[PDB]
């Protein structure tokens, strides 16, 4: 399998701050990359998919960027609604694997 | 006078191509585009009586690398968007030259020396993105691929072909300079958003 | 709408097998390129894929847990079937069953998600 | 009778060349050796009382493309010994096939035609090897590269060059034959053991 | 720097017999391997350079072969004369480094 | 022929710099392409490099010791010295020099290897 990392376990973020949860895969995975919101005691919603392209129906503020072995996932003006887990997806394979997930977290 | 000037003045709608190509590290494909603008700015100059005095090789030459060169940019554009790895790149890359060059020798003015190309180079890429959907039992180049490249690509295609073939009947002024631009078009839009041999 | 809802028995024994059914809603995994993903995700511990089943029933694995997955369907009843064998205390996790499209390959729908875990 | 076949059979000097090519994953040098092999033995069949009828293309084609097709094989046999990355192997090919297509075109008889891309791509080769040793601070190609592949490539090049230019002042059936058989020996020498992008 | 591995550490072999000491470098170092006979408290022997090229002076037994990041050396009817440590040096770069060495013993 | 030989003190304390030399022949590092290596053997190690010197004079350091590592040469009394700052426990090895040339950049010739120890 393919083994994904997100540099922050955790990040510490103003309410109506900016955050850039960063991620590196262990190869190329030509933008097959999905970022997901898992709210607490909660089913994960989809909001980012191929790297940059938002779901129907989520803010503008949330937006993906990145290409080869290495993609940034950004909340803008981030809400007290946006306190939750945020996995990445690596998607190439039809074996999946999710990054560690980064715990977002108010300062 | 502005009606003999437009089939060359235009003949500069591929200088967009080239500087798109090459600031996304598509070097080939550059050069293909490159020699095609300045062939096909010389094929049309020597036509027009306003400045054909000034040209350099003889009509026999600029008629067929002009047409050549247009088959050839519409191929690299073509096997760009279906992005193969080693060796299969330098071999399919090789098959458009070889194939349009002879072709393009034996009838030059035949629409099939456009329509064999296209037609082989969609052949090549349905195979690969055939195989590909059914290797990840999904639509293989992304929805946005379609919608922003594959889609408006093909669709200056097919405006760039009906231009060419059909309403030269009606004009070769300004049908024939909407042509090189709708042309233009298709090489910028079907080229991906970088070269992932190169960066 | 679509919706999915997960089901299991919550507790059990360890070196024990179990089912875990999925109930899906809005969709029949009947339609053409449509699947149906099995994740899970331990205590403490980041999310990880175990299973696949799809439209043509074809399927595919977690291949480090391979030896003790089985999943099957019955689209008659609307459900999806994983069963995990030889249960041990690193399955103490909230299971997830997520609906995957023929469009957008990754899950775009996520089941509540259920308990799972072993004690005596 | 023999002395008006010679140079028809002979043109089958270029099936090694092939068939050792596909063996090394050079799939595009294959390709180019298959295309010259065909159009060289069409071009000298064509030629020759004995057998001239059969042939189905006009003379005008198949003499552009037998001296095309020839000068192309100098380049990429040339341009697989320089072994370049991406993306100057596709633009270094590229540049061979332009150049050489022009070039043939405007005076295919002038020796110019073989000279140029010759010329080129050792400068090419000269260029990259030269930066190479000054970064080794050493011979770059293992001396066993100069003496079996270098050397020899380059003595039957010289050869070639020598049979052609030179030599048919005195003879067209045996010595364009061995012209042949020079000049398929500089394309298996001059070749890499591997495709070190395919293998 | 480049890592190089031998995968015999030490190499029991019989008087007359065959050897076959491989070794794998981190990355593709372009066949430039060179392959050292150290005796026992004394100065090291060239034995084989660019992979294959035997050094002038060497009994046709030592044969070396491989390419991309897997390399094989290789002593044929070895004599007594042959209990020595084998070393390969990678010189790709100016950056040299050598192999953790095989101690061949006879058996 | 061609010769080399390593020399220096053999014991010394901890925490001093020293100077190894070594004496070419049957050459002359004047000659261009020609170079010199030094290299190292720690006591129960592999091999591992240290420096270059070349007929440019230009110089070369295995970079996670370059911070103490210096070379030099004298071409009139046909020798290179290598002085290793910081000396310590690591530094128990013996210690050679090679001479590479143009063709082969694989060192063909070396010394014979000089002992260096840490002692109080
Ligand atoms: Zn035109
Ligand atoms: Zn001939």
């Amino acid at each position: 399998d393919i083994q994904m990392t997100q540099s922050p376990s955790s990040l510490s973020a103003s309410l109506g701050g900016k955050v850039t949860i960063t991620c590196k895969a262990s190869q190329d995975i030509n933008e097959y990359i999905a970022w997901y919101q898992h709210k607490p005691g909660k089913g994960p919603r989809l909001l980012i998919h191929y790297t940059s392209t938002l779901q129907p129906g989520i803010p503008s503020r949330f937006s993906g960027s990145g290409s080869g072995r290495d993609y940034s996932f950004s909340i803008s003006n981030l809400e007290p609604e946006d306190i939750a887990t945020y996995y990445c997806l690596q998607y190439d394979n039809l074996l999946w694997t999710f990054g560690g997930g980064t715990k977002l977290e108010i300062k | 006078v502005a009606k003999l000037l437009l089939p060359t003045l235009s003949s500069l709608a591929f200088l967009p191509t080239v500087s798109i190509a090459t600031k996304r590290r598509f070097y080939m494909e550059a050069m293909v585009y490159l020699f095609t603008m300045f062939f096909v700015a010389f094929s049309h100059a020597c036509d027009g009586p306003g400045l054909s005095v000034l040209c350099f090789m003889r009509r026999d030459i600029l008629e067929y690398f002009s047409i050549y060169g247009t088959a050839l940019s519409m191929w690299v554009s073509l096997m760009a968007l279906a992005d193969f790895d080693e060796p299969q790149r330098s071999t399919f890359t090789m098959l458009g030259v070889l194939t349009i060059a002879v072709r393009t020798f034996h009838d030059r003015w035949g629409y099939g020396v456009a329509s064999g190309p296209i037609g082989t180079a969609t052949l090549i890429i349905a195979v690969k993105w055939l195989k590909k959907m059914k290797e990840k039992k999904g639509l293989y180049p992304d929805k946005s691929i379609y919608t922003q490249q594959i889609g408006p690509g093909l669709c200056f295609g097919a405006l760039a072909l009906m231009l060419r073939f059909f309403f030269e009947e009606w004009d070769y002024t300004y049908v024939h300079s909407f042509y090189h631009c709708a042309l233009a078009m298709s090489f910028v839009l079907l080229l991906p958003k970088v070269n992932k041999k190169a960066g | 709408q679509v919706t999915l809802k997960e089901s299991g028995p919550g507790i059990l024994q360890p070196s024990q097998t179990l089912s875990l059914t999925c109930s899906f809603s809005g969709f029949s995994l009947s339609t053409s390129g449509m699947g149906v993903s099995w994740i899970r995700k331990p205590s403490g511990k980041g999310l990880e894929w175990l299973a696949h089943i799809f439209w043509d029933d074809d399927k595919r694995y977690n291949p480090s847990l391979k030896s003790r997955l089985t999943i099957s369907k019955d689209t008659s009843s609307n459900q999806v079937f994983l069963m995990i064998t030889s249960i041990d205390t690193a399955d103490t996790a909230t299971y997830y069953c997520a609906r995957r499209t023929w469009l957008l390959h990754a899950m775009d729908y996520w089941g509540q998600g259920t308990s799972v875990t072993v004690s005596s």
